């Protein structure tokens, strides 16, 4: 009865995917907001080996 | 001066068609899941996890950091004889006075 | 008024050649996704209009007005970037071209400056 | 009860 | 079921293939113009 | 009338407003505006009645004296400068002769008198078109010669249309005389900026067309003239109802509706040239616009009127005819705010 | 124009007797231009019964504009500060208690007090500030 | 300007001030029109001849073909109200209100 | 149902401005805002003359 | 609905229409002084709280000591037997 | 934010496209998943507000009310459920919607960056409210008290309107944090008296100002349970919020002006909570009760010390819960007996004692009884006010009384004395009621342990 | 909305007779030809506040 | 009888929302006159271009 | 049919002929009118609309079955024959739907004459509707301002349409028609009382004949002579009716005429005309439950041609 | 996340919103002074365009 079930109760995946969907324009905007990645007076150190980002 | 029905009688006690009726919907089915739910998501789920969530939350605020920072200060400048708290907060020679 | 006087405007020209130079706008531009959105809310009026099931009647129909709404817009948002980019190039060029009009301040550090206080007692 | 719904007098005085 | 033939009754198939035709026009000219676009903009501004 | 003549008679119209909005040339301008005129008398009675007839008396007599004060304005600019070309124009007292003439093509008060009346008599359909179409050619007269304009008379009869317009149709239980309050009022607001920008104007125009049309449609498809026959559509077409009660909130300028973006823009401008009191004033007097779409949305579809037996018989039938631009002019009336910055396609 | 200029050019809270009449001419003038609106779109009876209504609005009017002028150039003039708003205020107030009195009603009259006052003082504070009514298009 | 300017703008005025001010009749304000345009057509003559704009002197007429497209539709309108009332009288024009 | 329509809608539609409504309106709405305005205000101007007189003590008051 | 109150009553008519609308004896009903409070209608009862209403008495509302039907004090909510009392003195 | 925005516009669809039976459901699972994923704003770092991107940013103040709103729609839902059964489907999922597009319309307003949008969401906030009151009211006065709620609230935002696009003109940016920066004092002119004014009475009509408040309880009266509940736990708090943001460009000038403003409130509460002494509705009683408490934060911000603004916060939060709770118990009454006079229902506890026990329980938060938030912030404000003034303690302490009278005073009349003899309709709580109440209590006793959360930025 | 088709499609619908300068018949010259000219003259695509 | 009436739901409710309301429904009654004439409203077209002649040149 | 289709060239003229000729037949109560309308429209090749009753419209529409009286209608013939004076205005509620459900029909009427060019027999029209609602005024059944009513709707929906060709009044003596009612043996229908009889026959001979008498010819016959159908259509086909409207229309009112009857929504605009009286004026709450009602009926719901349940198919592309 | 990150993005956003605030302050100014004085690209109304003018030998030596 799968079928059933899914064909009448879908709708309770719009939202957690709306969430994530949230979280990856989200992590998007980071994406475009990162000019002064570790550019600042206080938190700019060098990149520790491995490193390409401090994700900032 | 219109036809219009009778005023519906106060809304039938949900009592009446089903004793335990949990409110919420007329169908017994719908009353007993949607307290179900209720009573999950909100007590189970929101209140208490949250609250545990909140209460474990991080101290970003920089409580203890702050405690700790003071801490210091106050063990150097007394050991030194610096006086506790400068009275002035940012250093006289970078202010250029009119 | 403003821009419709600029020299070298071709009348009743949508997107001029040098418009070719701006970047295209994406095609998941925010707001060309806003544009199908708008076509999709249209064919569901019509379709409530007409007393049709309202999110399943006439598919073509609703993919007619998304297109549509989509194609549009694509232009529209073109022109807009292109107009906006013309006013930039504009105002950077009169601010060379007057530098008097537009000098240079002298810049302070606050210590330098004296601002009043007003305290809240 | 229900809701009050605009009778032919408060219709009459639009 | 009606006494009346519906008015649309049976789809009708040459506007459905008018208005589906015009929708993929459109979404292939639209394609077709963004990627010359891009092109253009790349050789414009380097 | 038969068909072929109407789309002519419709045609000319248009074809004068397009002479109007393409000439470089006084007297061709002019001419537009006369064919205007002769095109839409009949159109105006294309349903033969003795209001109809009234109707169009009264739009001719407006009009005719409106060319007449027109083409005198061109003459004394002709006298003055020896110049044909829709430009500056030279002399102030031909300056202040022109804008008096196309205020009262457009209405503006207080040559308002003669909106309601005419919109009244004439047929739901007729009053769209007299509008949204016949509000182009003044405009666009006005916007090319905006730099003439002296700022003070125009700003006046703008804020005298607002005024008149919020203050007429808080007395009105017409629906085509409420259409006709709103529309001198919002060509008030158009008004107010075309000394500082026009290319607001020309938004505000886009806007108002948008949102009469969905307006005008939706009456026409529920056909009612009156505020209770607006009120027995909830028992037929509920949706019509409720679109209509979105445009009026969204003609009201209620934000997030797309009405809000024109008097959004207009305060911005007038604001950059300092002019802060008259904004003020009119988005204040815009709540009297606000109160009566409010009213009418009351009586429409947020409260459920009472309705007749004989309307059992409509609900077996459905509407023939189908108005197709009607559901993108709701949208664009109502959901186009978070896209203001397309404003610089016009521009 | 020349009557504003006239009003404007006299200092505030000197020569009372001039302001006063500069105020009353301003008050005429809307007077009679209120006059000649409600004669043409509510037409008179007979011409007396126009030249009776024609003389009771630029009498309101003339009564409104001199009774302003005077209390707020007296008020200057005792209080001896010229450019406070207030007096303005005072004047304008006056003025609508001249308005409820012509019409005979208290009503009015408060309201009238009200109204006219705040408009009043907002008037001199334009003044005072340079707020601009109609704005030259300078974008 | 010469005094003939004088005297055909204010014949012009002398006709606005006329067609504003009705009495009873239609048939006396429609004169007023076609008397404007009489001013009209004067002063473009006048002008055009003035100032040798040969290409012009077909302006005024066009403007007398407009003028007596104006007429022809102030008759044709004026003939409806006298059948719908059996007089010109302006009066009549009374059923559309504010 | 009189009693709450009596007490809570019937009110202003039988209400007329006379002078002793007016009067008393006036008195128990603006003059104890007037009362009110004239005691804090006097205070604060007070207060703000003794510390500008350096002549106020708020030795340890640092949580204002 | 005739039931609500209405404006004060100036007319012997009015008054007795009143009087019958609130229940009440021709001569006992006696409107509140018209004078702008917004009263109106409302008849004047006696200021009497509701503790020196017989106790025994078996009334509809024992609590409050009101009967069915009965006009309701202006200030009744004031003349609870909870809140401001009026009962007579011995001193 | 999008983590919050988008699943809330994802609700609309789910709404729509569920079955009849399942709406309600859906919807409450889906707002309180919502409400638990808006929990993680709370964490805010001490220095710096937590800015999520150009649009929206979020600090210490936003964060609770965002928190409130969340938790606030499945209440709301569970609420309106009992009196929309009659409802066509169609009609209770267009209920639904306007609960959603309000949700949506104040997160974006608490989290907008920029003030000309924060102006356009929280006018855009009136349309889903006016459509409730005046389509879901059960009585006639509805109409009437959408127009006013409409006309006060637009009467004060369109020079709110006029001031943001002049501010815009003059400074540059409407962004918070640029504005905050800059932030160049004004100066004791009549135009910055006048943009002054601008600015705040707005927001003073939002919070019901003595004076500006009439619309509060015509709205509150005539609104159906869920609209009373946003009305008073968002929509007031909406003005408290703008005023704090706001009040940053208007530095020096604050001083003069606050003086008629001040007064104002601090003799309006006595008068409203000495009209909730008399009043004969229970709603109406409640509304002024929440007059009077938003008195006290329109106080506390116009003080503008620290002490006041967490006291504010802490108010608004704590007083939306406490109102929302009261129009719910009051909402029960009023479904079991229709009528809202306080007097016909009497001697409830008997009757229902459990709903005798949630009244209790919320009459003595309403009265501030400690260690409640309520009490914190009402003893922050009077602190502050002290400091202020040490005259102000004379009214404050007046105030306090006076509610205490009257919430006590609403307790015995309705859940004391001997039961209604004929009222003969009365049944057994239903489980869904006293579990709306359990929601609004107990997040209100928890925050009392762990105070900072609500307790606003300057903490 | 002065939609200049004429200069778009190289159109001459009535710019010949909006000045008294332009080409007239038979080469008839106006009685302020001159006049005419030098002010277009001077007054060409400085526009119009810098020609006034 | 001051709070709960004379000021709530009498004074503050005359002062801002009952007088504003008033003077908009005369206004409103001024301006739909409800006569429609030609000749009357065609007075005043004559009466504002006079005036407009004057104060603006 | 279309502005587009008169454009094409589409003219009613030319479809119109002698077959052409909306003929009705009327009389009072059991006069045997549908016998010989019946025999007249087979005898001439033309379409025989039976008279309107409450469900005509239910019968032009969806399944053509009748529905429930709450959803159509409201009203009962049977309630007013045994209780004419009742306070629940059953019987203006009845006279009103009836001249709705005849306005629909003539409307039906014309759009089949000028769509085939056949001619139509109707048994009674809207013109001769009046005659019951005077009959009830003169019995004291309605009130006058329910006349009121009657006359505002007729005045403003009736004349947009042009009346009958040939109008056939088959006259039967009211005694001979109380006879008639009798031995049909109808219950409710024999309690109709002479003088409402007497009452339709007046309103009928003293105004409906006159005033089509000057439109056009009308033929009354008695009970005999309209039992001789072949005689009666002779008669009609040797009818010379010169004056009257139909001659005089041309192309552009046929068009007009066409355009109007085809939208019956338009038909009926005015049938719903905002007059509250208490009998006709139906509450909010019983409105609102009555149009759901109305919707959950099959084939309802939506637009004709998209109900799936009533099986329609393939909705997603219609 | 670190601190540092909301330190980075508040940078980010205050100096594209500071250079917006400048850019539209000096945008209002420029269209100021464009309107003000006509020397610009801005507010350049039409004029009669040079090429109409016909200046072939006219009928009369003096023109």
């Amino acid at each position: 009865n799968v079928l059933q079930i899914v064909r009448d109760h879908w709708v309770h995946i719009l939202v957690p995917v709306g969430f994530v969907f949230g979280c990856y324009l989200d992590r998007r905007s980071d994406e475009k907001l990162t000019a002064f990645r570790n550019k600042s007076l206080l938190f700019k150190r060098e990149l520790r080996p491995n490193e390409e980002v401090t994700w900032k | 001066i219109r036809l219009q029905e009778d005023p519906d009688p106060e809304d039938e006690n949900l009592y009446e068609k089903n004793p335990d009726s949990h409110g919420y919907d007329k169908d017994p089915i719908v009353d007993l899941w949607n307290m179900r739910v209720v009573f999950f998501f909100g007590f189970s789920i929101v209140l208490v996890l949250g609250s545990t969530f909140v209460a474990y939350l991080p101290d970003y605020r920089m409580q203890e950091w702050a405690r700790r920072e003071a801490e210091r200060l106050v063990k150097y400048r007394e050991a030194n004889g610096l006086p506790l708290m400068e009275s002035n907060c940012f250093d006289p020679n970078k202010i250029q006075l009119p | 008024t403003m821009m419709s006087g600029r020299p070298g405007r071709v009348p009743l020209q949508f997107l001029p050649n040098e418009a070719r130079s701006l970047p295209p706008p994406k095609l998941t531009d925010p707001r060309l996704v806003y544009m199908g959105f708008l076509g999709y809310c249209s064919g569901l009026i019509d379709n409530a209009i007409r007393r049709r099931p309202v999110v399943s009647a006439g598919l073509h129909r609703q993919l007619l007005y998304v297109t549509s709404f989509v194609f549009f817009g694509y232009y529209l948002l073109k022109r807009q970037d292109y107009m906006y980019a013309l006013r930039d190039h504009d105002m950077f060029a009169y601010v060379k071209s007057h530098p008097e009009d537009f000098p240079e301040k002298d810049k302070k550090t606050y210590g330098e400056i004296l601002e009043e206080f007003h305290p809240v007692r | 009860a229900r809701q009050w719904q605009p009778d032919v007098e408060w219709a009459e005085q639009f | 079921f009606y006494i009346r033939e519906p008015p649309h009754g049976s789809p009708d198939w040459l506007k459905v293939g008018l208005t589906l035709g015009t929708s993929v026009f459109l979404w292939i000219y639209l394609i077709k113009q963004h990627k010359e676009d891009v092109l253009e903009y790349k050789r414009r501004n380097g | 009338m038969n068909p072929i003549i109407y789309t002519t008679l419709i045609m000319t119209v248009m074809s004068g407003t397009m002479l109007v909005m393409i000439s470089s040339h006084w007297l061709l301008i002019w001419i537009g505006f006369e064919m205007n005129l002769l095109a839409m008398i009949p159109v105006l009675m294309k349903n033969f009645n003795p209001r109809a007839t009234e109707a169009a008396t009264k739009y001719f007599l407006t009009q005719a004296t409106a060319s007449m004060m027109l083409m005198m304005a061109i003459i004394i600019n002709l006298l003055y400068s020896g110049q044909w070309t829709i430009t500056k124009m030279f002399n102030p007292v031909a300056m202040t002769m022109m804008t008096m003439a196309l205020a009262m093509k457009l209405g503006l008060s207080p040559f308002h008198f003669w909106v309601p009346e005419v919109t009244q008599g004439i047929s739901l359909q007729a009053g769209l078109l007299l509008l949204t179409w016949q509000k182009l050619a003044p405009l666009s007269v006005l916007c090319q010669i905006s730099q003439s304009i002296n700022p003070n008379l125009m700003l006046t009869m703008a804020m005298l249309s607002i005024l008149i317009g919020g203050w007429g149709g808080l007395n009105q239980t017409q629906l085509r005389k409420i259409m006709a309050y709103s529309s001198i009022a919002h060509m008030g607001w158009m008004t107010a900026v075309l000394p500082y920008n026009t290319t607001m104007t020309i938004l505000n125009l886009l806007i108002y067309i948008t949102m009469t049309l969905a307006m005008f449609m939706l009456l026409i498809h529920s056909s009612a003239t009156t505020t209770l026959s607006l009120s027995h559509t909830w028992n037929k077409m509920p949706v019509i109802t409720s679109l209509m009660m979105v445009t009026l909130l969204s003609m009201g300028g209620l934000p997030p509706l797309s009405g809000f973006m024109p008097k959004w823009m207009i305060i911005q401008e007038m604001t950059k040239n300092e002019s802060i009191i008259m904004p003020t004033l009119m988005a204040m007097t815009a709540l009297l616009n606000l109160y009566f779409y409010m009213r009418l949305a009351y009586s429409s579809s947020l409260t459920m009127f009472p309705s007749t037996n004989n309307m059992k018989m409509k609900w077996q039938f459905e509407h023939t005819k189908q108005m197709k631009l009607l559901p993108t002019m709701i949208v664009l009336s109502t959901l186009v705010l978070p896209m203001t910055p397309a404003l610089s396609s016009l521009n | 124009k020349t009557l504003l200029h006239k009003y404007s050019d006299i200092p505030e809270g000197t020569e009372c007797h001039r302001k006063a009449y500069a105020s009353t001419s301003i008050g005429g003038a809307t007077g009679l231009i209120v006059s000649a609106y409600s004669i043409a779109l509510k037409p008179p009876a007979s011409f007396l019964e126009g030249v009776a209504r024609t003389g009771r609005y630029t009498f309101t009017s003339a009564a409104i504009g001199a009774i302003f002028g005077l209390t707020s150039c007296i008020s200057a003039q005792v209080r001896e500060k010229p450019d406070d708003p207030l007096n303005y205020f005072i004047g304008g107030c006056a003025g609508g208690l001249t308005l409820g009195a012509r019409t005979r009603s208290y009503g009015i009259g408060a309201a009238a007090c009200a109204y006219m006052g705040l408009t009043a003082a907002l008037v001199k504070m334009g003044q005072l500030e340079g707020w601009q009514v109609f704005a030259e298009p300078k974008v | 300007m010469p005094l003939v300017y004088m005297n055909i703008i204010m014949a012009f005025a002398i006709a606005l001030a006329g067609l504003l001010m009705y009495r009873s009749h239609l048939m006396s304000s429609l004169l007023c029109l076609e008397g404007m345009m009489l001013s009209l057509f004067i002063m473009s003559t006048l002008i055009i001849l003035n100032t040798h704009f040969t290409l012009a002197n077909m302006m005024p007429i066009i403007l007398l073909v407009f003028a007596a497209c104006e007429a022809a539709l102030g008759l044709s309108l004026l003939v409806m109200v006298s059948n719908t009332y059996g007089t010109d009288y302006v009066q009549n024009l009374n059923l559309l209100q504010c | 149902i009189r009693w709450t329509y009596a007490r809570s809608a019937n009110i202003y539609p039988n209400f007329r401005p006379t002078p002793k409504t007016s009067l008393l309106g006036a008195l128990f709405g603006i003059g104890p805002l007037f009362f009110w305005y004239y005691v804090f205000k006097t205070d604060r101007d007070k207060k703000e003359k003794l510390i500008q007189e350096g002549k106020l003590d708020q030795t340890f008051n640092i949580s204002y | 609905k005739d039931m609500f109150p209405g404006p004060y009553p100036k007319t012997p008519e009015e008054r007795a229409a009143a009087a019958k609308k609130y229940n009440m004896r021709v001569e006992d009903y006696e409107p509140y002084p018209d004078d702008g409070m917004g009263y109106g209608d409302y008849p004047k009862l006696p200021d009497r709280s509701q503790q020196e209403r017989d106790p025994w008495y078996d009334w509809d509302h024992p609590d409050l000591r009101l009967n069915w039907g009965e006009p309701i004090h202006w200030d009744l909510d004031m003349y609870i037997r909870n809140r401001v009392d009026t009962s007579p003195t011995p001193v | 934010m999008l983590k919050i925005i988008i699943p809330t516009t994802m609700l609309l669809p789910m709404t729509w496209m569920s079955k009849h039976n399942m709406i309600w459901i859906n919807a409450t699972v889906h707002s309180l998943l919502i409400s638990l994923i808006s929990l993680s704003l709370l964490n805010q770092l001490g220095e710096n507000s937590l800015n999520f991107s150009l649009t929206f940013f979020s600090d210490s103040l936003s964060a609770p009310l965002l928190v409130l709103t969340t938790w606030l729609l499945p209440l709301m839902l569970m609420a309106s459920q009992s009196h929309l059964s009659k409802e066509t489907t169609t009609r209770k999922k267009l209920y639904i919607t306007m609960l959603i597009l309000l949700q949506l319309f104040l997160i974006m307003t608490f989290t907008a960056t920029e003030l000309i949008l924060f102006y356009i969401l929280f006018e855009a906030t009136l349309v889903p409210t006016l459509i409730i009151i005046t389509r879901w009211g059960n009585q006639t006065e509805r109409l009437n008290a959408g127009l006013y709620f409409l006309f006060y609230t637009l009467a004060g935002s369109l020079p709110l309107l006029v001031a943001l696009v002049y501010i815009q003109n003059t400074t540059g940016s409407l962004n918070f944090l640029i504005i905050h920066y800059w932030s160049h004092p004004l100066s004791n002119s009549w135009s910055n008296i006048f943009m002054w004014l601008a600015c705040i009475m707005a927001f003073m009509v939002k919070m019901p100002l003595y004076g500006l408040h009439l619309w509060l309880p015509k709205a509150h009266v005539e609104a159906p349970i869920a609209g009373s509940m946003v009305l008073a736990a968002v929509l007031l708090k909406l003005g408290g919020y703008g005023m704090m943001r706001i009040t940053t460009i208007l530095n020096p000038l604050t001083n003069y002006m606050a003086y008629p403003f001040l007064m104002l409130s601090m003799w309006g509460m006595i008068m409203t909570s000495s009209i909730c002494l008399r009043q004969t509705d229970l709603k109406s009683l409640i509304a002024y009760s929440s007059v009077s408490h938003m008195a006290l934060v329109i106080v506390a911000i116009m003080i503008q010390t620290p002490w006041s603004f967490m006291g504010a916060t802490a108010l608004m939060i704590a007083h939306g819960l406490t109102s929302s709770m009261l129009f719910c118990l009051a909402n029960t009454n009023y479904e079991r007996v229709h009528s809202r006079t306080m007097i016909l229902a009497r001697g409830l506890q008997t009757l229902l004692p459990l709903m005798a026990t949630w009244w209790l329980m919320a009459s003595l938060t309403n009265l501030a009884l400690p260690p409640s938030i309520n009490l914190i912030g009402e003893l922050f404000i009077i602190t502050a006010s002290f400091s202020w003034s040490n005259i102000t303690i004379i009214l404050m302490g007046m105030n306090m009384m006076i509610t205490a009278l009257y919430s006590l005073y609403m307790l015995i009349t309705t859940q004391r004395g001997k039961y209604t003899h004929h009222i003969n309709n009365i049944k057994a709580s239903f489980t869904r009621e006293n579990a709306l109440m359990a929601l609004h209590i107990l997040p209100l006793l928890l925050l009392t342990l762990n105070p900072k959360m609500i307790l606003g930025p300057l903490y | 909305p002065f939609f200049d088709v004429q200069k778009r499609l190289g159109l001459d619908l009535d710019r010949w007779m909006t000045i008294q300068s332009a080409e007239q018949p038979h080469k008839i010259p106006g009685r302020c030809h001159a006049f005419e000219k030098e002010w277009i003259e001077c007054a060409h695509g400085i526009g119009g506040i810098r020609a006034e | 009888k001051s709070a709960s009436s004379l000021l709530d739901l009498i004074w503050l409710e005359t002062i801002l929302p009952k007088t504003t309301s008033f003077i908009q429904m005369k206004m409103s009654i001024m301006v739909s006159n409800q006569k429609g004439l030609i000749k009357l409203y065609f007075l005043s077209f004559l009466i504002t271009i006079m005036i407009s002649m004057t104060l603006f040149n | 049919y279309g502005p587009l289709a008169f454009v094409l060239g589409e003219r009613t003229t030319r479809k119109l002929t002698e077959t052409s000729k909306v003929i009705t037949v009327d009389g009072n109560i059991c006069s045997g009118k549908g016998r010989l309308a019946r025999e007249i429209a087979e005898k001439l090749g033309l379409r025989h609309f039976p008279e309107a009753g409450i469900h005509y419209a239910d019968s032009t529409t969806g399944d053509g079955k009748p529905l429930d009286v709450q959803l159509s209608g409201n009203c009962s013939l049977e309630k007013f024959y045994d209780d004419p004076k009742s306070n629940d205005g059953n019987s203006y509620r009845l006279q009103s739907w009836l001249y709705a459900s005849r306005l629909l029909q003539y409307a039906d009427a014309l759009e089949h004459l000028l769509s085939t060019g056949q001619g139509v027999v109707l048994e009674r029209s809207i013109y001769s509707d009046f005659v019951f609602l005077e009959a009830m005024y003169r019995q004291g059944f309605i009130r006058k301002q329910c006349v009121e009513h009657y006359n505002e709707v007729k005045k403003v929906t009736a004349c947009e349409y042009l009346p009958p060709h040939v109008v056939v009044y088959v006259d039967v003596p009211v005694p001979e028609i109380q006879s008639r009612i009798q031995k049909k043996g109808n219950p409710h229908e024999m309690k109709i009382t002479a003088a409402y009889l007497q009452d339709i026959e007046n309103a009928y001979k003293k105004t409906f004949l006159p005033e089509m008498s000057e439109k056009c010819e009308v033929l009354q016959y008695s009970a005999r002579e309209a039992e001789d159908a072949e005689k009666v259509v002779e008669d009609i086909e040797y009818l010379k009716c010169d004056k009257g409207p139909w001659p005089d229309q041309d192309d552009r009112t046929f068009h007009r005429l066409r355009m109007l009857v085809q939208n019956k929504l338009e038909v009926l605009n005015y049938t719903t005309i905002p007059v509250y009286l208490p009998e006709i004026t139906i509450g909010a709450h019983q409105s609102d439950r009555v149009f759901q009602k109305f919707t959950e009926l099959p084939g309802r719901k939506y637009s004709p041609g998209y109900n799936e349940d009533v099986g329609d198919k393939w909705i997603w592309l219609k | 996340d670190g601190p540092e990150k909301n330190y980075e993005k508040t940078m980010a956003i205050l100096q594209i919103e500071a250079e917006k605030a400048e850019l539209r302050l000096k945008e209002l100014e420029v269209r100021r002074l464009m309107r003000a004085r006509g020397d610009g690209p801005w507010y350049q109304y039409p004029t009669i365009d040079k090429a109409l003018i016909d200046h072939s030998p006219k009928t009369t030596p003096d023109n």
